[PDB]
RNA sequence: CUCCGAACGGUAAGAGCCUAGCAUGUAGA
């Protein structure tokens, strides 16, 4: 998971691969993957949704940075209008473009530093990237690159939107950067090792055998 | 072979001007000719020989038909038509014809020197067989 | 104005002074002018990472001294 | 992933698995594929009835 | 940083007159162009 | 690491020529049997011959009561094997040592049919003896030491047969 | 679209063969263009005619280095495309020009350890 | 004098020409002594006589071609010849307006720039920055001037060949 | 300066003897023979 | 410039002791004694380009010999490799000592073979080809990969630098 | 088994058998999608078929160096050898074309000269379309013109370094 | 003679192909006298002949008119 | 006020499966 450094630095090599100890992003990206079903299985119909297909990705996929695979693939309803490839934090969004009916989602992890602050400038850069890149699996067009800092705590995404969606995406991230399960396990690992000591829910009708 | 002298060619050189570019054109022939087939050596075994021939007529006009005048016994050879040393050594009595070091004995070259048709006629090809290595002239 | 480190670890360390809102293909251009090469054949890497030729300098948050694999395709 | 039974062995890689059976010394033990070029003929018969098969 | 040898071994009817089979010994030619081999 | 005046050679080995001409080589080849520098020096055994060199060096081969380039011997003629094992080898040696083995080994572009150069080729043009028997698959380290001879048990049951 | 594929075949191969003949021609008109350029530097005007415009693939349009700003080489391995991309004016600070190297104590070169040239320009 | 031209068409391959047999030698002594890059730095083709001959001694193998001929160039006709070259260069420079001379890296990845030129090489100019003198005051030095070595046949002036 | 030298070579030798330890309980060698 | 080109003469002058020793040593005169030797007369270009092939491949042979197929030398004596490889390869390609520096001494004399070849194969060919050798020797300065070998070299490079303004 | 063409090749005279294009993109044309299928062994006849179901003329695409099937069956029939006669026969097919375009692109890269022009002269007819893939992957609809243009006066037409053909003027003033 | 004679009567174009003026002459009775091999040849000679006629009765119309002027 | 530098100190070590450019030329019967 400490995805690379520059230098030999053996010290914060170890304090790293003490900082994740099991395959820990592999747990983000399933976390965050899950995070955002749930997120599109809440509404559904009210997004011209089709079922939540969260695509069968390779088991360091995660990890890999050269590529980029989609981490769900949604399905809408029926001619589904696509807007324009902007940012999540511009307003003046541009609904002139085509109409998709599959519109992917990919979740990136960067483990940024100090000249690697601006995450949304690394979510374009990879969105072109991976959008240029006639080597990856790829199945739709349209779909967003919603990228994660880690070592910042920085969130950004710029792709394709959705109509109707590019709050509720925000309102999604900005409730899975706070109160995530995995998220705190790095922020409780990071603070023992630098030392800095400062189902649940029903509706569902669901049983257990 | 020629490119240029930085001059027109003497009186008479229209004459070897069809003879020389025959054998010109066999050189670069056998210069662009494939290895398939050769052995080792065998490749350059006809390039000698082209070498041989080409001489081989420019001395007979040099002075021996006394066909060539004094420019065309000399300028051919100040540019590569032919060699003067090669000549000078067909000049002796002893090698008349023989190629350039195919079978002679241990010349100041430690293979050999001297000549490729040095063997002697008597007992030259022992027992039957001919053959040489450098020119293949038996 | 950016300074960039184009450099390997086969005798071609080369240092290129491209501007801030470039892109990557007058990037390139620079690099091949420079050390011995055309446009067409060069690829700048970092650790598999190959940089495209469509996405600008500045968006990739490339700064004053960041070296960078080169490879020849 | 893939699985060769000439050698019994598991190829992971798609591109690892590709890479065996083109090539492998034990299934070219099964026989000599060295392809030797045809006659010039045999260039043309190849070319003729793909003209008449796939066109006509 | 020639030789004259009597060959004692086998001298009856080898080599027919193998009376003392004088010999030439010379040296090969190394060129100044082969790495150690 | 091991040089020389002159060869520890055969009487057959040398050739059916009594003036012959040799060729020193200080320092080449690296012996077959004991991996050193030697000193190599090859010859012509005589006319339309095999132009046979120096394998075996000196003190591999003075140690061991042999010849520098066969591996036979310099007293009998025999094989290192037999003369171990094996008296019976003065009746089993021979006098004339037939040339067979100073001729040039057999034209491979004639076994495969192409032999381009014609009458002119310096090889052999004889039909490959078959593989099948046991000489047709004896080397140099096992026939140096006693250990597994092809020949040595084929000459070895001649001595008891008759 | 076949009548415009044959007018279109003579618009190529009329341009290709165009560029074969004036290929010739122009060993000619280069050897020319100096015969009139000769007779021009001859008798056609001291110093008043140029008909000339000083060209130049790449402009270096160079500024002035501030105390130490290294100097930058471009590199001359392609200046006959005349790319854009080398009229930039390679005169700024690249990492460490921005600062004045005045107020400092005496001067700094190099802080690495590796000083082995000693040299400014002052004489 | 071909002998070259056909031992160089063999630049490696499967033991099919002289691959195996010539290898190691074609590699050592080839590594060993360049020494030919500072003949090639000592011989220059001389651009106001560019028709240059360099003897070469070469290595059967073809490992290197060494050229073991050393010039020696007389040194009041190099200066005047060097001068009225400066001379020449002064005057295309002033009289050519658009200077087409960044013909930088040639070939440029895996092409050998050998095909036809070291050959007879139907292409010779060899009229480069000859300037035409009037034979009413470079009477003397007329013919003798753009010949690269001035002296050969002489006899008189050269003290040898 | 020295220091690094001594943690390199203390961190070799772990990997040695994890290396040593993995192979003698190697699954070629000890869990091929308990299958044996 | 002047000044740097005063220094050289003079620290020449200096260290300028008469030479008479070694009792004539010469080189290539006894390889044409040989049997590994034979003198002819080919013209300049050609042989420029036959020690330019033939410095290739003495280079490819050796690196074919090291085991090395993931690495090629491009034909301009700049090397460059294949797939990136990072497992233990690029611990076997640190040459850094005499591969690099004849490297570049190849790399300097197949391009001013190259400049001089473009001239006989239709090149600018009038004092252009000067024009050429003058830059090629300031890239050598510059663009030729001297100086890690080396560093001395920019000393003369100095010179060559301090002389281009004496022109 | 990539190494060898049968058992024995005649040199071309450029760079060596398998290596006249870049030690580079041939060692890229070898690890692919295309090699792996057909790699089996394609002598004289299967060629003709792999190379009329293969509506592409172009060499290399993506970031990654990904070669086109034209590109990678130009290196296998490039490996193969075929003789001169296959050659011809590729070069006289009208009905099918991109295996026309191949046979030329090989007669250049392994051929004469005089045999360059011999054959590929009155390939300067055909004013047909052709599809190629661009560097940026986006496909692009040319005239065959323009490839054989390409191919004879310019320099690497394709990823291909081409082994630097004369000049027509010399070889008009020698030759026909 | 039928068969070029139909081509005509047919207005097979001189400026297109084979393959796509086809429709114009199948189902014509004369399009049964020949066999592919006479079919192609006849139908080539008939588009290089009205092709070359129709360039040179332009070049001639205008070459014509200046010459009277 | 134009003087411009490169390598090492660098990429943990690992058990199961798989693919390959290269090399001898002989002694002897």
């Amino acid at each position: 998971t400490g995805i690379f450094m520059h230098g030999k630095i053996p010290t914060l090599k170890i304090s790293l691969i003490q900082i994740f100890r099991a395959h820990l992003w592999q747990k983000i990206h399933e976390s965050i993957v899950m995070d955002l079903c749930q997120v599109f299985d809440q509404e559904l119909d009210a997004l011209e949704i089709e079922t939540v297909q969260k695509e069968t990705i390779h088991p360091r996929k995660s990890y890999k940075m050269n590529s980029s695979c989609a981490d769900i693939l949604l399905f809408a309803s029926y001619k589904w209008n696509v807007s324009r490839p902007s940012l999540l934090a511009d307003s003046k969004d541009v609904m002139d473009s085509t109409t998709t009916q599959k519109y992917w989602i990919d979740i990136q992890l960067r483990w940024g530093d100090y000249d690697s602050h601006d995450i949304e400038r690394y979510a374009r850069a990879k969105f072109l990237d991976y959008t240029t890149d006639n080597m990856s699996i790829y199945p739709s067009p349209t779909g967003v690159l919603i990228a994660i800092d880690l070592a910042y705590n920085l969130h950004s995404a710029y792709g394709n939107w959705f109509p109707g969606s590019k709050p509720l995406i925000q309102q999604a991230m900005a409730k899975i950067m706070k109160a995530n399960p995995a998220l705190y396990v790095l922020r409780e690992r990071i603070r023992k090792g630098l030392q800095l000591y400062s189902e649940l829910f029903s509706n569902q009708i669901i049983w257990f055998v | 072979k020629v490119k240029r002298s930085r001059k027109a060619p003497p009186d008479g050189w229209e004459l070897i001007e069809p003879t020389l570019d025959e054998l010109d054109q066999k050189m670069r022939e056998a210069e662009t000719e494939p290895h398939e087939g050769k052995r080792k050596v065998e490749s350059l075994w006809p390039i000698f020989r082209i070498h041989h021939q080409k001489t081989r007529y420019i001395f007979d006009l040099f002075y021996k038909r006394k066909a060539i005048s004094r420019e065309l016994y000399e300028y051919c050879i100040k540019e590569g038509y032919a060699d003067k040393n090669l000549i000078a050594k067909w000049k002796k009595q002893g090698y008349e014809n023989l190629c350039c070091l195919r079978c002679i004995q241990t010349r100041d070259t430690n293979f050999g020197t001297n000549c490729i048709c040095r063997v002697p006629k008597s007992k030259l090809e022992v027992g039957r067989i001919i053959e040489c290595t450098h020119c293949g002239c038996r | 104005m950016i300074e960039v480190v184009c450099n390997d670890r086969l005798g071609k360390k080369v240092r290129v002074k491209c501007n801030t809102d470039d892109t990557i293909g007058d990037l390139k251009k620079l690099i091949a002018a420079q050390t011995g090469t055309r446009w067409n054949k060069i690829v700048l890497k970092k650790w598999y990472t190959i940089f495209k030729d469509h996405v600008s300098l500045g968006d990739y948050e490339i700064h004053d001294g960041m070296n960078l694999e080169l490879y020849y395709q | 992933g893939y699985y060769c039974n000439v050698c019994d062995c598991v190829v992971k890689d798609s591109i690892n698995f590709l890479d065996h059976i083109n090539g492998k010394k034990h299934q070219r033990n099964l026989g000599m594929s060295m392809r030797v070029e045809r006659s010039t003929l045999d260039q043309v018969k190849k070319r003729f009835e793909v003209n008449k098969k796939k066109m006509e | 940083a020639y030789i004259r040898y009597t060959p004692s071994q086998q001298g009856v009817a080898f080599n027919s007159g193998a009376k003392q089979r004088v010999i030439r010994m010379v040296e090969m030619q190394k060129d100044p162009m082969e790495p150690p081999r | 690491w091991e040089d020389a005046d002159f060869p520890i050679l055969c009487q057959t080995c040398l050739g059916e020529n009594p003036y012959i001409r040799m060729t020193k080589e200080k320092y080449g080849k690296e012996c077959k049997i004991c991996a050193r520098p030697f000193t190599v020096f090859r010859w012509c055994p005589g006319v339309r011959m095999r132009f046979k060199k120096t394998e075996v060096c000196q003190t591999c081969s003075k140690l061991k009561n042999v010849c520098q380039t066969c591996l036979l011997d310099l007293e009998y003629g025999l094989p290192i094997q037999v003369r171990d094992a094996g008296d019976m080898l003065l009746k089993l040696a021979r006098t004339t040592p037939y040339y067979k083995r100073n001729r040039p080994h057999i034209c491979s572009f004639w076994v495969k049919g192409e032999c381009k150069r014609g009458e002119e080729c310096p090889y052999r043009h004889e039909k490959p003896t078959d593989p099948d028997d046991p000489l047709a698959d004896q080397n140099i380290k096992d026939r140096y030491y006693g250990i597994n001879d092809p020949v040595a048990d084929k000459l070895l049951k001649r001595a008891s047969t008759m | 679209n076949d009548e415009e594929e044959y007018e279109a075949w003579k618009v190529r191969e009329l341009k290709r063969i165009k560029r074969d003949r004036e290929d010739r021609e122009a060993l000619e008109k280069e050897k020319a263009e100096i015969e009139r350029m000769r007779n021009l530097t001859e008798e056609e005007r001291r110093a008043e005619l140029r008909a000339n415009g000083k060209v130049i693939t790449n402009k270096a349009v160079k500024g002035k280095y501030k105390f130490l700003q290294k100097y930058y080489h471009r590199g001359a391995f392609f200046m006959d495309e005349d790319e854009e991309v080398y009229k930039r004016d390679f005169s700024a600070p690249t990492l460490e020009d921005h600062f004045n190297k005045t107020i400092l104590p005496k001067v700094m070169q190099v802080k690495n350890f590796g000083r082995s040239g000693r040299t400014k320009y002052t004489h | 004098p071909e002998h070259v031209r056909k031992i160089i068409r063999d630049h490696g391959d499967m033991t099919n020409r002289k691959f195996r047999h010539d290898k190691r030698v074609y590699l050592g002594a080839l590594k060993y002594m360049p020494h030919a890059v500072l003949k090639l730095l000592e011989n220059m083709p001389m651009p106001w006589e560019q028709i240059r001959d360099v003897p070469v001694l070469y290595h059967i193998t073809g490992a290197i071609s060494f050229v073991n001929e050393i010039p020696w160039v007389i040194e009041p006709v190099y200066i005047s010849q060097w001068g009225s070259m400066w001379i020449m260069m002064r005057r295309e420079k002033r009289d050519r307006r658009h200077f087409k001379r960044m013909r930088f890296p040639p070939f440029d990845d895996e092409e050998p720039p050998l095909d036809y030129a070291d050959n007879i090489l139907d292409v010779e100019p060899l009229e480069a920055i000859q300037l035409e003198l009037d034979p009413e005051e470079d009477a003397p030095v007329l013919d003798w001037f753009y010949d690269h070595q001035p002296l050969r046949d002489s006899r008189k002036y050269v003290n040898g060949s | 300066e020295a220091r690094k030298r001594e943690l390199k070579k203390n961190k070799k030798q772990r990997m040695m003897v994890r290396a040593a330890v993995l192979k003698m309980k190697d699954p070629k060698q000890i869990i091929r023979d308990m299958e044996k | 410039s002047y000044q740097k080109l005063l220094k050289y003469y003079v620290l020449n002058a200096l260290k300028h002791r008469p030479p008479k020793a070694q009792k004539k040593r010469y080189l290539f005169r006894s390889f044409k004694a040989t049997k590994f030797f034979q003198s002819t007369k080919l013209d300049w270009v050609e042989v420029g380009l036959q020690v330019c092939r033939q410095g290739y491949n003495m280079l490819n042979l050796l690196i074919h010999r090291k085991n090395l197929n993931y690495l090629h030398l491009d034909y301009n004596f700049n090397l460059k490799p294949v797939k990136t490889l990072t497992t233990k390869e690029r611990k076997k390609s640190r040459f850094g000592n005499a591969f690099h520096l004849c490297r570049e001494v190849l790399r300097l004399t197949k391009l001013v073979v190259d400049s001089h070849v473009q001239y006989r194969l239709g090149n600018v060919d009038a004092f252009q080809l000067a024009d050429g050798l003058q830059y090629i020797f300031a890239h050598v300065g510059q663009l030729t990969g001297m100086y890690r070998y080396k560093y001395k070299l920019m000393r003369q490079i100095r010179m060559c630098k301090d002389l281009k303004h004496l022109i | 088994m990539a190494n060898r063409t049968v058992k024995d090749a005649h040199s071309i005279h450029g760079t060596n058998p398998q290596y006249l294009v870049e030690k580079i993109i041939r060692t890229r044309i070898y690890e692919s999608k295309y090699w792996k299928e057909e790699c089996f062994g394609l002598t004289a006849e299967l060629v003709v078929d792999k190379a009329m179901e293969l509506r592409f003329v172009g060499g290399v695409y993506g970031g990654n160096i990904k070669p086109t099937p034209f590109l990678c069956l130009t290196l296998k029939m490039l490996q193969i050898q075929p003789e001169k006669d296959i050659i011809v026969e590729f070069i006289k097919n009208e009905d099918f074309k991109y295996v026309r375009m191949l046979g030329a692109l090989y007669m250049r890269l392994t051929g004469t000269a005089i045999d360059c022009y011999k054959y590929l002269e009155p390939l300067y007819n055909d004013y047909r379309k052709i599809k190629s893939q661009n560097r940026n992957g986006e496909f692009e609809l040319m005239h065959v013109d323009e490839f054989i243009d390409e191919l004879l006066h310019s320099e690497r037409v394709c990823d291909i370094i081409l082994p630097r053909l004369q000049k027509r003027y010399v070889l008009e003033e020698a030759e026909q | 003679k039928q068969f070029k004679d139909m081509l005509l009567e047919r207005g097979v174009s001189a400026f297109s192909t084979w393959e796509k003026e086809l429709h114009k002459i199948v189902f014509d009775p004369r399009y049964l006298l020949l066999n592919p091999k006479e079919r192609k040849q006849v139908f080539d000679q008939y588009v290089k002949t009205r092709a070359e006629e129709e360039r040179r009765e332009k070049k001639n119309k205008i070459m014509q008119a200046k010459e009277d002027f």
